[PDB]
């Protein structure tokens, strides 16, 4: 029997190993436990599910993957072939690899 | 505000006082704290940011993806990082 956070497009220990980002996606709590991971999947699928979020562009080493992007937060959500999440962080738009995303799509 | 933060935490964790997994964490903790900071040279901006992806793509566990790499490797492109922006 799965972990309750094993639904959907997560697993709790995916969420774990991203945890690190959560910070991106207004979550500032530094503790990481079941409370906090769920704060962090919960947001994701805000992210997700908001009307301005939007596919752009793919993570190429990760064969399949499209991302899914929010100009307003900047964020992105990276999710694979299958469907399910691999990671998210903000996009900075003054850095290179910032810029080269917005132009072209390439994470 | 220390801009060189995201630096300094590569240098500690090439000499191995930090893990990469410790380096890993705190580099996303830094990295939002110099985030949107004016006034920050882009050769450090940009160091920083590929020094962010770097670490994205580490993964402790033995059965990692073919493009994920381990402590070692992490190593090895975190110095090639660094001498790359010449820091």
């Amino acid at each position: 029997l799965n972990d309750p956070l094993d639904s959907g497009r997560f697993s709790r220990k995916q969420l774990d190993k991203k945890y690190k980002h959560a910070g991106d996606f207004g979550i500032s709590d530094t503790k990481k436990n079941r409370e906090t991971l769920t704060k962090f999947r919960d947001a994701i699928e805000e992210h997700l599910s908001d009307k301005d979020t939007v596919e752009k562009g793919t993570y190429r080493r990760e064969k399949g993957s499209k991302v899914y992007f929010n100009p307003n937060t900047m964020n992105v959500v990276i999710i694979k072939s299958n469907g399910e999440f691999l990671s998210g962080w903000k996009i900075n738009p003054d850095a290179d690899n910032g810029r080269i995303y917005l132009e072209t799509g390439e994470l | 505000m220390n801009k060189m933060a995201m630096i300094d935490l590569a240098k500690l964790f090439l000499a191995s006082k930090i893990t990469a997994i410790e380096f890993s964490e705190r580099i996303c903790v830094e990295r939002r704290r110099l985030y949107g900071v004016k006034d920050l040279s882009p050769n450090i901006l940009n160091c920083g940011e590929e020094l962010f992806m770097a670490a994205e793509r580490f993964e402790p566990d033995a059965d990692r993806a073919n493009y994920e790499i381990d402590d070692n490797g992490l190593k090895v492109e975190v110095r090639s990082i660094l001498e790359k922006f010449k820091l």
